[PDB]
DNA sequence: TCGGATGTATATATCTGACACGTGCCTGGAGACTAGGGAGTAATCCCCTTGGCGGTTAAAACGCGGGGGACAGCGCGTACGTGCGTTTAAGCGGTGCTAGAGCTGTCTACGACCAATTGAGCGGCCTCGGCACCGGGATTCTCGA
DNA sequence: TCGAGAATCCCGGTGCCGAGGCCGCTCAATTGGTCGTAGACAGCTCTAGCACCGCTTAAACGCACGTACGCGCTGTCCCCCGCGTTTTAACCGCCAAGGGGATTACTCCCTAGTCTCCAGGCACGTGTCAGATATATACATCCGA
């Protein structure tokens, strides 16, 4: 049946980025690997600060706090910036 | 302000452990070193209180701090 | 009289292995948290037992790494640790980069 | 009469001696078949230090006695 | 447009996000706002690792990335071996590094 | 109640409620709360025994946490369960290495 | 006056039924409260996240076991898996 | 079937290839004995997590993702075979 | 007849191996000791591939890893051939048992 | 200190199988609307933190004599690196086969929700003897002999 | 060895506060019942894991030979260690002030849930050119002079 994967949207980043490179198959597993291990750790970070802290929802702040406390110094603030800016396009529309 | 970690505090500290002939700059190096860790558990303590919106750090928040960097403590509540 | 050096050292081990109780001075520990947290932010206050968490962390930490300092120095046939010993067992432990 | 004596190394010294022995005379016993000089060899038997002008019976020192040196430096 | 990918400018899918969120069993409700900062923070880190994998690439005049420029990437990167420091990939191979004394004289 | 039909002495209901409230799953089965709380009475069993046994080595009726730490320090299996936990107020195992001691 | 409620009265059950003359300090008390709190959190999201590795939707007592003959070493593992069936056992032969 | 004796099937040159990858110039005589234990033990623990995976599937077949499991267990996660 | 003096062999073999990328260990022993250890725990068992590929790949690197820890302690011994009691420093700095 | 020899980086043809791309179709995602519960907001209490003063005494700081430890030079003999011929099992490659993984239908017992009820567990009070502190003597090492 | 000087453990008396117990109360656990679906069971098909045999050759094994390195011995120089005197600030006890952590009541609007529609992404299929293989050459480097 169907499996589901982070094909097209890597590819897509790839050829933003450089226009004129291609990559083979255990380069897209590597990177759909580490996809889901970040996406994992994060989800489960914020979720358990959420229900630390008594509230019954998980909201933008959580996973801010979340990046923070993840990521070191430097891309985190870049990581949080990107954040805020997708979130005010977004909700500007 | 950080010279307040007095050097017979260390001198005991090692001893505590076990070392017999104590020389060196060994001083300077353990205060280094505690600097850096406090740093750090000062850091994930902060922000952890800095999301709870309130004015004054807690046991839960270093606790919790601890836990974070795989050195769970045990006798506060936590 | 005069005793010959190695004595009260190993007095003092036995001593200080026997008992519990922390050894750094709180006043200074405080001082040292409060003036580190200074920097992040401004005009924090702290509960004492926060305080007293981390004392204890510290000592516990410092104690181990002290442990390992001693087992690389007893391993190079010396017996007086040097702070290369502390950067080595450091490095192994994977702490530092 | 012949005597034991026990040095730090674990090493034990037969020496055949005689209660007219003086402590010149087993020093210099000790100096010759050793090559220790003199003045580093403390001796204790029964638990008790003597004075160089005595001789051996002088301690009540016995046959097959076990004599310990001290060396002093 | 119709997708919600559009509207935040963005490539990763923000539909698929949301979805697993919600069924992933971390929160009984899950707000509006966490999957668009979610799927940024997936972007700039994916792009951040290809750029870097392309560079490397570049620099060995090969077209195509295999996973030894993935290490290698990852590897020369301080931070970006701060952040992996207990994650292997296979086929990545080693550093080349030689202690000082054991060189000869 | 439950805990009397088992003959156990930990609490089922609260286990039962702290693992339906814990978002572990969508539903939860009529046998998980009485096989966890007979590990957890198990265990702290066992951690309790050893400690008051070495409370009464060194001559004392109350337990204080030193000796919740020797008796897990000495232990093997539970040293290696609690191996990355530090416990306040708890002390070191009194060893010396051999080289130090004097000749 | 928040109910803030703990594992006290249970441990000092358990310690009674083992040591009949014996006292406990405060501290020794918060000390088996953590540990309690920490094993349990542990157990709990190791069966969970394997019932969810194996696309099932419930918990039951299996994933409860593996989960301890996962996280315990050999002897605690068989003494507490013996405990549990027979638990169960008694459990369901009474109603 | 009963297997034995494979132990010794991790040759010397093998061995000494491998140390030679991380770095190492001189070996001495008696460290490839001690070598062939620590492997030992290490698949030792892998290999019992694994296939208790396969007794909760119910199957008969170690799948090469429960052993990608067994190895995040330890914290020791590896990329490359999904999951 | 030349005869290269000792350890440049040794060194041109260290940067050929640190340059490529394939696995070192021959497939047919390693297969067949996977299988004899996990005989023990259930007899009748069957092996996919890629686990077999997956436990090998694992196995190397950690004792890629080991074996470069062991060098650390040898040239901080102030030596250059690694002996036995440089492992077992090793795995208990570690923290392994 | 050179010079012969050897390993290595580069230049070049080439053929293949893995990568980039076009197609059809199926299911999960988007649009419009509801409703109700969780979160933001305002006001009040009183509890714990900050701040400061006095004193006392224990610990900190400083200086001196010396001996035991760290480190460098030297000799040795033994264990390991390198080369060569012989022996051996890994690796490639086609063939058979079936046990077992994976998908499909069914129906059924097991768990979620809900109304009524009552007693198990928590907050508050009080009481005492096990433990902390102090004075005293027997015991056991430890340095100079 | 050994004997005297301290340092330490064991013994006995005294006082005080934290632990063990008792009492009163409130909300969560129990009981009885209905209704829906997650999964156990039985079956069917199709793949890949096991076993097999033959041929090739690159890799492993055993043996000589030589020399460089681990190790023990020795000598020197100096850096902490034990001890006594002067200096200081930690801690205990106490008192004042007040900021904000914690509750309680009220209001609103944000997301789960519903249905309907349709287009984004998946497996399938196919063509082609970038890199591995094989070959040939010039440059860098190493060990005997």
């Amino acid at each position: 049946t169907r499996k589901e994967s982070y094909a097209i949207y890597v590819y897509k980043v790839l050829k933003q980025v450089h226009p004129d490179t291609g990559i083979s198959s255990k380069a897209m597993s590597i990177m759909n690997s580490f996809v889901n291990d970040v996406f994992e750790r994060i989800a489960g970070e914020a979720s358990r600060l959420a229900h630390y802290n008594k509230r019954s929802t998980i909201t933008s702040r959580e996973i801010q706090t979340a990046v923070r406390l993840l990521l070191p110094g430097e891309l985190a603030k870049h990581a949080v910036s990107e954040g805020t800016k997708a979130v005010t396009k977004y909700t500007s529309a | 302000n950080i010279q307040g970690i007095t050097k017979p505090a260390i001198r005991r500290l090692a001893r505590r452990g076990g070392v017999k002939r104590i020389s060196g700059l060994i001083y300077e190096e353990t205060r280094g070193v505690l600097k850096v860790f406090l740093e750090n558990v000062i850091r994930d303590a902060v922000t952890y209180t800095e999301h709870a919106k309130r004015k004054t750090v807690t046991a839960m928040d270093v606790v919790y701090a601890l836990k974070r960097q795989g050195r769970t403590l045990y006798g506060f509540g936590g | 009289h005069r005793y010959r050096p190695g004595t009260v050292a190993l007095r003092e081990i036995r001593r200080y292995q026997k008992s519990t109780e922390l050894l750094i001075r709180k006043l200074p520990f405080q001082r040292l948290v409060r003036e580190i947290a200074q920097d992040f932010k401004t005009d924090l206050r702290f509960q004492s037992s926060a305080v007293m968490a981390l004392q204890e962390a510290s000592e516990a930490y410092l104690v181990a790494l002290f442990e390992d300092t001693n087992l690389c120095a007893i391993h190079a046939k010396r017996v007086t640790i040097m702070p290369k010993d502390i950067q080595l067992a450091r490095r192994i432990r994977g702490e530092r980069a | 009469m012949q005597i034991f004596v026990k040095t730090l190394t674990g090493k034990t010294i037969t020496l055949e001696v005689e209660p007219s022995d003086t402590i010149e005379n087993v020093k210099a016993k000790i100096q010759d078949k050793e090559g220790i000089p003199p003045d580093q060899q403390r001796l204790i038997f029964a638990g008790k230090q003597l004075e160089d002008g005595r001789t051996l019976s002088d301690y009540n020192i016995q046959k097959e006695s076990t004599l310990h040196l001290v060396l002093r430096l | 447009a119709k997708t919600r990918s559009s509207r935040a400018g963005l490539q990763f899918p923000v539909g698929r996000v949301h979805r697993l969120l919600r069924k992933g069993n971390y929160a009984e409700r899950v707000g509006a706002g966490a999957p668009v900062y979610l799927a940024a923070v997936l972007e700039y880190l994916t792009a951040e690792i290809l750029e870097l994998a392309g560079n490397a690439a570049r620099d060995n005049k090969k077209t195509r990335i295999i996973p030894r420029h993935l290490q290698l990437a990852v590897r020369n990167d301080e931070e970006l071996n701060k952040l992996l420091g207990r994650v292997t990939i296979a086929q990545g191979g080693v550093l080349p590094n030689i202690q000082s004394v054991l060189l000869p004289k």
